[PDB]
């Protein structure tokens, strides 16, 4: 399985980054998102498989979002 | 089985012929009606009896926080400004 990681977060895709985290975790709260939007570098997900690790890496970048895969 | 999200503004205070009061969500206050004809002309506002109901309270407080998740994971602007000023407070500004 693959791992991936949120490097920096956009000054101006900051209002977009939430929603399609929240949208991703299905379990993460809003201030849950957002301290975890702040406290960069830090996990996203682990042990995701590849297609879903390209899908939302995908839509991570698509929103303006520095993604990298381990 | 209307598949639309609603969103949950006020909170009554019975079911069975003892609804006599509402809560509301966004101001966090208590309106009454004891009287027959007009419910004694207008609403009697008593904000969550003054700090003294914590079952009242805490209810109040989680269907506010329920509301602002709702809001802020619709509307996008709105989760911004939740996102840079109110996040920890959970009680951004009233109305």
């Amino acid at each position: 399985h693959f791992t991936v990681r949120l490097t920096e977060a956009k000054p101006v895709d900051k209002v977009k980054l939430i929603k399609e985290i929240k949208s991703h975790i299905q379990g993460i709260n809003l201030v849950q998102a957002k301290k975890l939007v702040e406290s960069l570098p830090q996990e996203i997900k682990a042990n995701v498989p590849k297609a879903e690790a390209e899908k939302i890496k995908a839509a991570l970048e698509a929103v303006g979002g520095t993604v990298v895969l381990e | 089985k209307l598949k639309a999200k609603p969103l949950l503004l006020q909170l009554p205070i019975g079911e069975a012929k003892t609804f006599k009061g509402v809560v509301d969500v966004v101001m966090k206050e208590k309106l009454l009606w004891n009287c027959n004809s007009n419910d004694g002309k207008d609403f009697e506002r008593k904000p969550l009896l003054e700090m003294n109901d914590p079952e009242l309270l805490k209810e109040t407080t989680e269907a506010r926080n329920a509301l602002i998740e709702q809001v802020a994971d619709l509307d996008d602007e709105f989760a911004d400004l939740v996102l840079e000023e109110f996040s920890e407070n959970f009680d951004l500004l009233p109305a």
